[PDB]
């Protein structure tokens, strides 16, 4: 089939990084104009996206060129955290550099060596400023504070920053040595509540129980069990095959009824009263499973029940066979607490320790999510916090002082590659461009004085942009790991360099 | 259809076989660059590679079919090499095509770039020759290793890649008897390792492991049950296929073959071998007796894996359940599922000390392409050094041997009077593309570049010193390390001039227009 | 229905269908004799420097080009 | 790319441009339009406030306003056209200040201190009456129902908009009267003056037929379960190959299923509310019939509405089978009432059950719908209205005439801001003043000479006065029996506000595919 | 793609070199007769004409361009 | 940038009246017209006040725009 040459390979690359490396630009740096995700294609949806990896897999990714930072970002974030937004613009910026080059005829090699070369050295110079706030575990809390600041910054959330920034800073602070991603539990829900993010004692569970079944249990130990039915038990008589005639197919679904009984009984051998079979049950089988005096509650969570087993010294597996297998969860109340005319059966009388279930109640779905990758990338890049008490200063403080070096290196350390080195130290500045315009600043006194401001030293000194101005990066609260600075360049800086290379694409 | 004959078919040859080697002369070396290459099955390809590039091209043009076969018949033998006689194709094809523009005949100008291969590949013939032994060829392989792991991407680190490969070739094949087994060599490869993951196994390694650890996950040297018996469905070819739904027959199958296995998974254990491999292999019900009669034995098997468990381990076969003897005993040194630090990565080596018939070279790494980028290192790798565990016989690349070559050619040209005279010094000339573009993929203008290596070799005479390959500074090819079989630019020669002197002898195309598959 | 023609314009045509298939294998037959790669199918591709092979390869569209494959086959 | 341009502007225009077309409102205006569909469907439209619900938009900021239609019925009822119409307003100001070269954050920032401003000076403009004050919560409605569909009727309704808040109104002054709250149920049959306040929790369902239960002390029914019955949740005994098999299990269904249905009255049931999927058929209806009979309602596949209610007002649990009896969690029920009235509709009147301290019921009554929504829409409002003078106390005039004295005090501080927004905020307070001129809109010629006029001679009436643009004429316009809820605009500035600050937000190219 | 015009040389000696069997009478190979014979046959070219020396001239001269296409080619 | 530079004398026009303090007209970084000292004939700028609407008032003198074929001509 198809051969395609360089300009192209090398153009759709420019183009489609570049295209999706302004999508969330504005909603870069600080917050300029946002960023709305049209949708028309697939369906018919008005939404605001300022996130890179909604915005990447949303419109098509399917351009190759696209498709490298479409991955790259969305690794980046996925690794150390909101690296998606960099990285899809980081390497936007890169391929803008190389195409001069690349118009200059500038050896390819030259660029990849050149930018690669100073990857490194901003990173080195990114490694300087990089500044400890977490000496003291005080200071690190503050550290993990304001490290959190910037992560939960540029999205949407009305309240919602302010419980994570503290759970950031607590799911490191009580594990000792890491911070809590699976000990805190996200249950996304909408509530009475249209802004809430708190702790879940337990974790709490949807269902109307009715009927005869009491709807309350007290000092309850549970059996942990993945093993069980819904309209047909798993057993030796679970399966039957009966229909000879219409009446019949009326028939065969009563039969249905005599499947559920007979576990009704099984659940009493144990005699435990507190028994998860996490498969549900209905009102009919409410009824049914309030007779015996052992009940089966449906729809146990699994990391839920990997929350108590975390706490409650007890164990998480699969099936089941008899108490002993699985150890015993146990919980001081299980309780059905209504929230709103739905009423909610609640794993209670545990809270926290050595986990976490946080139940978000939004106004929508929409808004319990941006916070979470706010929390995820806070919670890794405090998790970051932790090994490195080093913040380098945000707000692309450390962009335009790595930029200085790297600009100062061109010159002098390469006698060639300045092209890319420069170009190197360029692109690193566009982040502050695109927003200092959006703030209203002008970017080329920002860029290069507030560079030579802070490259030269004064390195709290940076971008509020949201008040259009310098602004001061530890005075703002306004910085983040130096661990989540490195690794979104390197993704990105790998980002352009492939397809920078890539002279051809064949296509089957 | 349509006749296209001459400048015609000329220029109907010239297109694609020239165009193909633009980006693989783009890929050229090291420095060569990737290429991302996407079919219409939405996958992405980002390959330097020719040999990949030709396979992942399917693109028009018959010769540019005619190249994905040249590589490959390098790619085995020679390893490293299947690039480059693409790009010398296109190389000496342009070259051909102002000699016709000359009025220098079809058949004229092939020959006179023919013979003036010979003089090439006698002329390489003069740079190193050597033969050693494979404990000697390891450092010549390694330095090579260098390369050909390198030239595919990241040797560094590794002498695990460059030294197995040591064993590889010398393992399953002797180093006289030059005959190729990477065919006995088994170079197996699994994501989730790593890179730093590397093994030699001159035994096979069956991914399949103990039905439970809770039985020996150690069976003793050898007696291994070679057993072609169902202990699950073993897709018999005889019936109608039918799964029972009533609890009558539910009970009724259940005691049935309870009784068999065990007392097949005890007659194994009569026939004295405590590891039972079985061709059609273990469901969990043979496995709870399999367990509860405390027999190591292994579970589903690859139909020609317990024949290639029998001829690589030596291993005497025991075909069927009902040929049953407890004479015949499969060979293993050691029978245990082999965790390396990578756990995901499990495999039963079947590990022989005594009979190794198929030598596993076990590379790993991150992700697909990364192992496969590792295969295809281990692969050529090894495929260079079989030639120089061989024969170590060694030219030093990047356009060293050219000039030395493109040297002698070009004057015993003229020396020679024929019409030929003017093709085989043309035929010189077109050699100079592989500095050239190594210069511009090692990022430098080839034309200074190149006399550089004829100023070395007007001086030298000999490629050692050289261009830069890797883009190091350092412009070396022996110092650098750039080191190359003396048998695959010979190869590599004989293949682009012959090649392309049949598409120079086929000048007579019936086709409905210039190119076609 | 059918169709005929005669004379020069037929007569020529009969000597015009003939002289185009003799160049197919006209530069062949040697050392130097050249060689015919004559693709007649999409993934169908022969090599011959012998007539009667791609004679038989080839499709005779003319009484002429029908007549000439036994001539040189002979 | 110039994409981010062109789009913006094909943002703020598909939504301006179609919301320009839609300003006819406030009054006769204009002449009536059939809509005949892009697929050649012939509709007949009118009254844009449907219209505004019609609205069938291409583009997506044109579809940003179908929504920003609906923000503004649940916000308030009242000046959903107003939303509609001033969005155009806060476009206006986008593209000339774009134009300008402002960006358009400042832009974007230049709604919120104007819509921090501009409220302000719609409760500082704002004419205080009461929540619970049944003549402020008259005269609001009265207004609201005096242009709206009944009034005749409204002289039943506005006390009963009234009538239900007093019980839904939490005491004095709080955050109250929902949607939820005052529970709105049509009734078939009767008319509007049968339409009337039916209190507490009245469950609108359709029970089959009669001999049901119109006697007091029901157990007001939730289940879930079959009547295990042959042919009903029990298994058959008999297989039918034959007429007298076939004949033999519904025999044997309808037999058996009389135990129940009695002991499914044994609770005290004057109501069961079926579950509302099915078990098989679920409750076959061979039971259903023998349930009436026994006088215990039943909607089988029960609507959504009383379920909830059932379990929200009256707070009512499922219960066991009969066989197994019950849980006794049927909710608080002395009457199960189903009325025909007109001779016509079924009903489940449920008094003496829990109640929040709201969850009034007005049960909407009629000859047909008409009638019955005569009453509603009218009524609806009323206590939207009155909600929204729960909501947010005060008063402003009807049709944005008090936009137009904001226009004027607004500016100023607009002016007096001297900020970068403050040019966007002079820009958008002068974007109000059009909204009355501008529902003028569509009717005629020799046209233009009341344009200004409508603006100017309430920029006379210095900031206190302008033109009434529901009753004519210049007075006080805030309360002229031209009024609206202070809430209910405050909203159609908010509403509008960050809508158009989104279309600001839009960058860069979107179609997600 | 070198190695199929090797053994063809293989095959076709073989038929030849049976051809050499089957017939043993044997000529010059590579055309040597025509040009004599060209010359022979339009000597009657000379020695035939009333008319057909045109003929016997058009007929000798068509001999030799199969060699001489081998010459060409 | 204007509206930002128009943006500043402006809260100076809220804080203070009448600036004899103003804009930079050099571009000098300090913002006066005291410092820039840059002050006008009060006639002037009021002399040039005349001017502009009078303009506008110009041109639209009378209700003819009409040309007999000669307007600019």
């Amino acid at each position: 089939a198809d051969e395609e040459r360089a300009e192209t390979a090398r153009l759709t690359s420019f183009i489609g990084a570049i295209a999706i490396g302004d999508l969330v630009k504005s909603t870069l740096g600080p917050k300029g104009m946002d960023k709305i995700l049209l949708s028309s294609g697939r369906d018919a949806s008005l939404m605001v996206t300022n996130d890179g990896a909604t915005i990447l897999k949303n419109i098509g990714v399917d351009n190759p060129a696209a498709k490298v930072l479409v991955d790259m970002s969305r690794v980046q974030d996925d690794e150390v955290g909101d690296g998606t937004t960099s990285v899809t613009v980081l390497a936007a910026e890169l391929l803008r550099e190389a195409e001069s080059l690349i118009a200059k005829k500038i050896h390819p090699q030259t660029i990849i060596a050149g930018w690669r070369e100073a990857t490194k050295a901003a990173r080195e110079a990114l490694l300087s400023s990089a500044v400890d706030h977490g000496s003291d575990e005080v200071k690190f809390r503050q550290d993990l504070m304001n490290i959190a600041g910037t992560t939960l910054s540029s999205k949407l959330l009305t309240h919602h920053k302010d419980h994570f920034t503290k759970l950031a800073v607590e799911a490191v602070l009580r594990l000792k040595g890491s911070g809590n991603l699976e000990a805190i539990h996200i249950i996304k829900k909408l509530g009475g509540s249209l802004a809430d993010s708190y702790l879940d004692e337990g974790f709490l569970l949807d269902k109307k129980i009715g009927v005869n079944q009491p709807k309350r249990i007290e000092n309850a130990k549970i059996l942990i069990a993945n093993t069980g039915m819904d309209t047909d038990k798993i057993k030796i008589f679970g399966s039957r095959v009966r229909v000879d005639s219409t009446a019949k197919v009326a028939e065969i679904e009563h039969a249905e009824k005599e499947k559920m009984k007979e576990k009704v009984e099984r659940i009493l051998k144990h005699g435990i009263n507190c028994f998860i079979n996490r498969q549900l049950i209905y009102n009919y089988p409410e009824q049914l499973f309030g007779a015996a005096g052992v009940m089966a509650i449906e729809h146990a969570d699994f990391a839920g029940v990997e929350r108590l087993a975390l706490v409650t010294g007890g164990e998480i597996a699969s099936t089941f066979d008899h108490p002993e297998l699985v150890k015993l969860g146990s919980c001081k109340l299980i309780e059905e607490v209504m929230i709103g005319e739905d009423k909610l059966i609640h794993f209670s009388g545990v809270a926290l320790g050595e986990a976490c279930t946080i139940v978000l109640r939004g106004a929508t779905q929409q808004i319990l999510d941006e916070a979470e990758r706010s929390l995820h990338d806070a919670l890794c890049v405090l998790a970051q916090t932790v090994k490195d008490s080093r913040t380098v200063y945000g707000g692309g403080c450390s962009e335009m002082l790595m930029a200085h070096a790297v600009t100062q290196l061109a010159n002098r350390t390469p006698g060639k590659e300045a092209v890319a080195m420069e170009s190197y130290a360029k692109a690193l500045r566009m982040l502050p461009t695109i927003i200092a315009d959006n703030a209203g600043y002008d970017s080329a006194d920002l860029v290069a004085q507030l560079r030579a401001a802070h490259s030269e030293g004064n390195t709290t000194a940076g971008l509020d942009m949201r008040e259009g101005t310098i602004g001061d990066m530890a005075i703002l609260g306004i910085t983040e790991s130096f661990q989540v600075k490195r690794q979104v360049l390197l993704s990105a800086a790998e980002a352009a360099e492939v397809i920078l290379r890539v002279d051809n694409i064949i296509k089957a | 259809k349509s006749r296209l004959m001459g400048l015609e078919a000329l220029k109907s040859h010239i297109m694609a076989a020239k165009a193909v080697a633009n980006t693989m002369r783009t890929s050229l070396g090291p420095n060569g660059l990737d290429k991302m290459m996407v079919d219409k099955d939405g996958d992405v390809t980002v390959t330097n590679d020719g040999a990949t590039i030709l396979s992942m091209m399917d693109v028009d043009h018959q010769i540019a079919k005619l190249m994905v076969e040249l590589s490959k018949s390098q790619d085995d033998e020679i390893g490293d090499g299947t690039t480059g006689v693409v790009v010398l194709a296109g190389a000496l094809l342009e070259e051909a095509e102002q000699l016709l523009d000359r009025g220098i005949h079809p058949i004229r100008i092939a020959d006179g770039y023919e013979q003036a291969a010979r003089v090439a590949i006698e002329h390489l013939d003069k740079i190193s020759d050597s033969v050693l032994v494979d404990i000697k060829d390891t450092e010549p392989l390694i330095q090579t290793a260098k390369t050909t792991l390198g030239s595919k991407v990241v040797n560094s680190c590794h002498r695990q890649m460059a030294e197995i490969a040591v064993n590889a070739v010398l393992t399953v094949a002797d180093m006289e008897r030059r005959d190729v087994d990477f065919e006995l060599i088994k170079v197996e490869g699994k994501v989730g390792g790593r890179l730093e993951d590397t093994k030699l196994i001159k035994g096979v390694i069956v991914d399949k492991d103990f039905s439970h650890p809770q039985m020996p996950k150690k069976v003793e040297d050898a007696k291994i049950a070679i057993l072609t018996c169902p202990f699950e469905p073993p897709k018999p070819k005889t019936k109608h296929k039918l799964d029972v739904t009533s609890v009558e027959d539910y009970k009724a199958l259940q005691k049935y073959e309870k009784e068999k296995f065990e007392e097949m998974i005890q007659q194994i254990k009569e026939t004295g071998a405590n590891l039972a491999i079985c061709q059609w292999g273990f469901d969990d019900e043979a496995n709870h007796l399999l367990l509860q009669n405390n027999l190591p034995a292994v579970r589903w098997v690859g139909g020609p894996e317990i024949e290639l468990i029998a001829i690589a381990t030596g291993g005497r076969i025991v075909p069927r359940f009902s040929e049953l003897t407890a004479e015949k005993l499969g060979f293993a040194g050691l029978v245990q599922e082999i965790s390396f630090g990578t756990t995901k990565d499990k495999m039963l080596v079947i590990e022989q000390c005594k009979n190794s018939r198929a030598v596993t070279i076990f590379i790993r790494g991150g992700n697909k392409m990364i192992i496969e980028e590792a295969k295809r290192s281990l692969h050529d790798a090894l495929c260079v050094i079989r030639n120089l565990i061989r024969d170590n016989r060694v030219v030093y690349g990047g356009g060293a041997a050219e000039i030395s070559c493109a040297l002698a050619v070009s004057q015993e040209a003229d020396k020679c009077p024929t019409l030929e005279q003017y093709a085989m010094r043309a035929f010189a000339d077109a050699l100079e593309v592989i500095p050239m573009a190594l210069s511009e993929n090692s990022g430098m203008n080839p034309i200074q570049t190149m006399t550089e290596v004829r100023a070395r070799q007007v001086k030298e005479m000999n490629p050692a010193l050289g261009i830069d390959c890797l883009h190091k500074g350092t412009n070396d090819m022996k110092q650098q390390h750039v080191i190359e079989t003396l048998i695959g630019k010979k190869q590599q020669i004989s293949l682009a001039t012959q090649m392309v002197r049949m598409i120079l002898k086929i000048d007579d195309i019936r086709k409905p227009g210039e190119s076609e598959e | 229905g059918t169709d005929s023609s005669q004379g020069i314009p037929q007569l020529v045509s009969n000597i015009s269908a003939c002289q185009v298939i003799a160049e197919a294998v006209r530069t062949t037959l040697g050392p130097r004799g050249m060689d015919k790669l004559i693709v007649d199918g999409r993934g169908k591709a022969t090599i011959s420097n012998d007539g009667a092979t791609i004679l038989k390869l080839l499709d005779v569209v003319h009484p002429a080009a029908k007549t000439l494959v036994d001539i040189a086959k002979s | 790319r110039d994409k981010p341009a062109q789009i913006r502007f094909s943002n703020i225009s598909a939504a301006k441009a179609v919301a320009d077309a839609i300003r006819t409102s406030l009054g006769p205006k204009g002449m009536d339009k059939m809509i005949q569909d892009g697929k050649g469907d012939v509709t007949i439209t009118n009254d844009g406030a449907t219209i505004l619900k019609q609205m069938q938009v291409l583009h997506p900021a044109a579809r940003m306003l179908v929504e920003l239609s609906k923000a503004q019925d649940i916000e308030a009822g009242d000046g959903t056209t107003s939303v509609v119409i001033i969005a155009g307003s806060l476009l206006d100001s986008c593209t000339k200040l774009l134009q300008k070269g402002i960006h358009p954050t400042i832009i974007s920032e230049s709604f919120q201190k104007a819509l921090e401003k501009g409220i302000e000076i719609l409760t500082d403009m704002s004419r205080p009456v009461e929540l619970s004050d049944r003549e402020t919560l008259l005269n609001s409605a009265t207004t609201s129902l005096n242009s709206k569909v009944v009034s005749q009727y409204s002289s039943l309704l506005s006390p009963m908009s009234v009538n239900a808040v007093m019980k839904v109104i939490d005491p004095a002054t709080a955050t109250s009267v929902d949607l939820r709250d005052i529970k709105i149920v049509k009734k078939l049959g009767g008319t509007i003056d049968d339409c009337e306040l039916v209190e507490g929790l009245v469950l609108t369902q359709k029970v089959s037929n009669s001999g049901i239960t119109r006697v007091e002390k029901a157990k007001i029914g939730l289940i879930q379960f079959c009547l295990s019955a042959p042919k009903t949740d029990m298994d058959n005994q008999i297989v039918v190959s034959d007429y007298a098999q076939m004949d033999r299990v519904l025999r044997e269904e309808r037999a058996y299923i009389l135990n129940l249905v009695k002991q499914i009255k044994k609770t005290g049931c004057n109501v069961l509310l079926i579950q509302k999927s099915i078990l098989r058929d679920a409750l076959s209806d061979l039971a259903l019939h023998f349930l009436n009979k026994m006088k215990i309602m039943v909607i089988k596949d029960i609507e959504r509405e009383d379920i909830e209610f059932i379990c929200k007002t009256i707070g009512t649990k499922p219960v066991a089978h009969i066989d197994q009896f019950t849980a006794d969690m049927l909710g608080s029920a002395e009457l199960a009432e189903e009325v025909n009235l007109n001779g016509s509709g079924k009903l489940l009147k449920i008094t003496g059950c829990a109640s929040p301290g709201k969850t009034v019921t007005i049960v909407v009554r009629g000859s047909n719908k008409l009638v019955i929504e005569e009453a509603e829409r009218s009524i609806h409002d009323a206590l939207c209205v009155i909600r929204c003078l729960v909501k947010k106390r005060a008063l402003i005039a009807g049709g944005g005439a008090p936009e137009i004295e904001l226009a004027l005090r607004l500016t100023e501080y607009s002016r007096t801001l001297s900020g970068m927004e403050s040019y966007c905020v002079r820009a958008f307070a002068d974007a109000m003043e059009v909204i009355p001129s501008t529902l003028a809109e569509n009717a005629g010629l020799n046209p233009i000479s009341t344009v200004t006029e409508l603006r100017n001679r309430h920029a006379q009436g210095e900031k206190t006065a302008g033109i009434n643009v529901r009753k004519g004429g210049i007075s006080n316009i805030l309360e002229e029996l031209v009024v609206q809820p202070l809430l209910v605009s405050v909203s159609a500035l908010t509403l509008a506000t960050e809508t158009v600050r989104s279309i600001l937000k839009i960058d860069d190219v979107v179609n997600t595919r | 793609q070198f190695m199929e015009e090797t053994e063809r040389s293989l095959h076709d000696a073989i038929m030849i070199v049976r051809r050499a069997i089957k017939n043993d009478s044997v000529v010059a190979g590579g055309g040597a007769i025509e040009m004599e014979l060209s010359k022979y046959l339009r000597d009657y070219s000379r020695t035939i004409p009333g008319k057909q020396q045109l003929l016997i001239g058009a007929y000798a001269k068509a001999l030799e361009i199969i060699p001489r296409q081998l010459c060409d080619n």
